[PDB]
DNA sequence: TCTGACACGTGCCTGGAGACTAGGGAGTAATCCCCTTGGCGGTTAAAACGCGGGGGACAGCGCGTACGTGCGTTTAAGCGGTGCTAGAGCTGTCTACGACCAATTGAGCGGCCTCGGCACCGGGAT
DNA sequence: CCGGTGCCGAGGCCGCTCAATTGGTCGTAGACAGCTCTAGCACCGCTTAAACGCACGTACGCGCTGTCCCCCGCGTTTTAACCGCCAAGGGGATTACTCCCTAGTCTCCAGGCACGTGTCAGA
């Protein structure tokens, strides 16, 4: 009772590209986990980069920062990619 | 362009293959090999900004005009909305030479753009800001290598081409 | 409709946003913080999990093990440079050989 | 209260050669099933302490799965699919 | 031949993923280990499982670069001093 | 201007067991920089220790909890006995 | 009489309260943690001088140099071991040579 | 002891050699070599609970007393106002036989001291809780290993004198 | 305009450094790895260095601002802040 | 000649890598990432003394590599292994 | 023998300390089960031991080639001293954006069927 | 791998507490705006340590061989690892209420920060 996990919304973000895929508990669990990780890791990077900069709050450029300063490479440039995308299709409204 | 205000004249173009498609959210996966490619046109003329293309703008400081060569744009960094790292030009103070230093140009300076080649504009020779080392050679043999190769390889292939 | 639908994203927006608060990670929280913060997980889950599904198709199986997870970050290179003090319940080792060695 | 007299060796020598072969071992000297427990008890001496300060820590006599997957989480050796 | 059963087991264990460690013998090291620093102190079956886990994936991480040293040293068999190595190469 | 370090508290607990040994301003920046980052350290490791049982309120038992997590062999074992040492004196007064 | 003096430290007490109120570490912040890690930090520092001011007797020196704390941090075991990931500056290395070469 | 409020009928005596002096918190320093020692006496009588003394304490369940043969002392630590690792006995269910088993002993139980020797009580032999291996070995031979080597060897040490 | 700064480092820099180090003999061909070793480590922290100034809306590295970034790829430096 | 130098570099805390040849390679590595971006003079010299720390790091590391492998000449494959094994 | 940076009184001002309030989070007691531990049979899959051997490990060697070292020689590195100027870090407004207080409600977390793709066999070629 | 039961485990289906969502409202930290001054960049020059070569012996890297011995591998014994199953028990939850302890807000004041001139390291 009030497990706040990530199974269906991981569930459905599967479905919507190879619907017909499986996946197992531990592998829920593991994806779950790996979720947990990284966002434990980019709001403690948005912590620390939000205290060094004498803030008190943690805008969308803060998470954009911290998050191209944890990811590697061509897949931040992608992720922020997504996410300014979806920040625009989001506000905009 | 710098922030959101004036990013309202330009619209995100993934072109996945050498072809031009859109296909979603940068085909919705992040898939290697197929280097996606992003020209953005502006909705008024249809003026293409690809990688290795020669755009004209007005200077911050000087007014005098002066051509940028798209080496790379990185669609939407920290501090602008949009990075494009492109090489710069010699003005003569109608011949441009050629530079491979790389600088950032803004939306409020890009005005029209000219495919300046050897004989708008008139190129002569690859040059540097010490002045000497002229070598002979149009923006149509580096292009290819622009568009085929990441700039990672082609920052020491034009490197190379100099000295 | 959530804050999700109105994104376009099918993670949860205001459960991240309850961990933000929750977390102790700042006094105030922006509004574009915890929608960009969702999109970027929503993407990295989207793509370890299509990875996971080539490496189920070039095996002929459909439920996702947790070797096809292993299978599928170790081959990606960003991936493994991300993940790279990572350790995965049931992923054994990566199919690897040195040349100095047959 | 268990008379658990140096179970160190109950990592027997086939199983540090099963291990090897999983690293992609051709073959082991004889004098490495010494040295490789000992390397074992050295790493759990570690985390199996940070484990038990964990849940010591929260007032507890249980060592769950969230505490050994927070000791490794801070020593650099995050695992996944526990918490 | 000798040394071609060895690669067979090589691609056996790495086509698989199962436990090569032993379940109740490293539940019985874990919990000596542990004995001294609470007494009486029980353990979760699912965290025992969880650092068999991060001690097979340590241990063959070690074992890799192990054989790495012995093969950058010209030989095919590892010795006390690749594992000494790897020990003052990785803290 | 109006910069806080640890300089004058270096400087009266080295001239209390040392007291005709100077100091360098580089060394006072180093040790100054050095107890921040064991301070952020302790912060930081008794943030996610107080996250770990659903509590909000630091107490002795986390920070004495996050430095013998932090500080290895019996260095942390004379440290909590100088903290315990030092708190009684604070809250018997 | 103040809160350092009824603590009997040389580290204030109030600055690392008021450091981990703003700092975000927790909502609420009980009385005994900040004069707990004032009184590991004053140990802590206490430690290290001690064991530069040491490097500074034995190396004919009256004012601690960065060469001295590196000297003392890597010549003992412990603070080695809590200070493996730090590179001090304007300290060079530890002296030691292989018995092979 | 649990906490502070079972604290209060002990201090902390820190000898720094082997003679007994207390030099303010520790020494003032952390110094290798020279090993601290601390034994706490109750203010009472003054009984010395050292490393390597045989207390006596009635169980928590059993209620029949038991001695405990103190292997090690950790000031200050977590749960419990100060930690301490004790060797058990064996009950015979008064002759009293030697245990490897490490525990803890509650301020709560403790009420006598007795140095247990062979011929209050009498030892016979170390044995174990499985009910064999008796090896006629007096406490007089351990105590100094214990309270001269740190007892990460002599746990080792006393392991090997037993099976 | 700046192109091949990394042989501004010279051999005999990397012979001081190995000296330091404790060697007695080095190779002459360990001298471009050792330059590639270092381009891709001076890369790594510049690049997070960067990340940390263009966050803070500045036009100059601080030295607060690489040793924040040494910080965080575990290679804390003292001395700085 | 050889472990009197040793005994030299080993004891002194000088700068061993120039000041203005890293100036330039680090200006040279961050022109990538932003044009006409300054340096604090703190901040290139902090830059130095954590690469000609990590180097020697990795030289002190590179040496038990190659005195392993029973010879005293370091070698490509020697430091290429002391960066893989553990970066 | 020389001098050039580091350390004791210096006004202050603004952050630390005391006091007086509530509110809310931990801390005592209290169920009750939901996980362990443990000791029983059992049976068998690896573990242990012994020998054969043969292939790799170590050691000596001899051809040799790349490398430390010695001595010109550029030559770019270090210090200084300019000028200047780009932007870091301030103060000041206010303003736009978030925290907090009720109301609501779909939603996304738990029970509950309902099938369905993986296991491992005969045995067949891998 | 054909393919067959089967199985036990995920996939829809229902469904109901509850936290996500909306609406005002206040209040309060960031966004513009100026400024200013300060630390960083350029450049010329002046010495000047030192990188850059050529020889040059020489000493270790490296290939060959030769011995030898130690571990790979197989075959027999053996023994405890895995399963499982019942049973006991004990501690991890979740109320609960309360109480005391700490946030908030004044409130007083003092302490520890910035100079600073007297004083103490180096060559």
């Amino acid at each position: 009772v009030r497990k706040e996990t990530y199974s269906s919304y991981i569930y459905k973000v599967l479905k919507q590209t190879h619907p017909d895929t499986g996946i197992s508990q531990k592998s829920m669990s593991i994806l779950n986990s790996f979720v947990n990780d990284i966002f434990e890791r980019i709001a403690t990077e948005a912590s620390k980069l939000a205290a060094y900069n004498k803030k008190s709050t943690i805008s969308a450029r803060e998470i954009q920062t911290a998050v191209r300063l944890i990811l590697p490479g061509e897949l931040a440039k992608h992720a922020v990619s997504e996410g300014t995308r979806a920040v625009t299709k989001y506000s905009s409204s | 362009a710098k922030t959101l205000k004036d990013l309202q004249g330009w619209e995100i173009i993934t072109t996945d293959e050498q072809g031009n498609i859109i296909d979603g959210g940068q085909k919705r996966l992040r898939r290697r090999g197929a280097k996606t490619e992003h020209y953005l046109k502006r909705s008024s003329d249809g003026i293409k900004l690809g990688r290795g293309d020669s755009v004209v703008m007005h200077n911050e400081a000087a007014g005098t005009y002066s051509v940028y060569m798209i080496q790379e744009l990185r669609l939407n960094t920290l501090n602008n909305v949009v990075e494009l790292w492109a090489l710069t030009y010699l003005r003569w103070f109608n011949e441009l030479y050629l530079t491979a230093e790389l600088a950032e140009l803004q939306l409020f300076n890009f005005i029209r753009v000219a495919n300046v080649m050897d004989g708008d504009f008139t190129v002569r020779y690859i040059c540097e800001p010490t002045g000497e080392k002229f070598v002979d050679i149009n923006i149509e043999d580096v292009k290819a290598y622009i568009k085929k190769v990441e700039p990672r390889e082609a920052q020491e292939y034009l490197k190379d081409l100099t000295l | 409709q959530s804050r999700s639908a109105k994104a376009g994203l099918t993670f949860p927006v205001g459960r991240v946003h309850r961990l933000l608060r929750r977390g102790n990670y700042a006094q105030r929280i922006g509004s574009g913080a915890p929608v960009y913060l969702t999109a970027v997980l929503e993407y990295l889950a989207a793509e370890i999990l299509e990875l996971a599904g080539n490496a189920a198709r070039d095996n002929k199986k459909t439920r996702i093990i947790p070797r096809h997870l292993q299978l599928a970050i170790r081959n990606d290179d960003e991936l493994n440079k991300l993940l790279g003090n990572v350790t995965i319940a049931q992923g054994g080792v990566l199919p690897n050989i040195h040349q100095n060695l047959l | 209260r268990k008379i658990l007299r140096d179970n160190i060796q109950g990592i027997t020598k086939p199983a540090i050669r099963r291990l090897a072969r999983r690293g992609g071992v051709k073959r082991i000297s004889g004098l490495i099933y010494e040295e490789v427990r000992a390397v074992l008890k050295s790493f759990l001496e570690s985390v199996i302490r940070d484990s038990v300060t964990y849940t010591e820590h929260a007032k507890r006599k249980t060592v769950t799965s969230l505490d050994v997957v927070y000791a490794l989480k801070r020593q650099g050796r995050t695992l996944y699919g526990f918490g | 031949k000798p040394g071609t059963v060895a690669l067979r087991e090589i691609r056996r264990f790495q086509k698989s993923t199962e436990l090569l460690i032993r379940k109740l013998p490293f539940q019985r090291l874990v919990r000596e280990i542990a004995q001294d620093f609470k007494t009486d102190l029980r353990f979760q079956s699912s965290a025992i499982g969880a650092l068999q886990e991060s001690v097979e994936a340590y241990l063959v991480s070690l074992f890799e670069d192990t054989n790495l040293a012995a093969i950058h040293a010209k030989r095919v068999t590892i010795q006390k001093k690749d594992i000494k190595l790897a020990r003052r190469l990785r803290g």
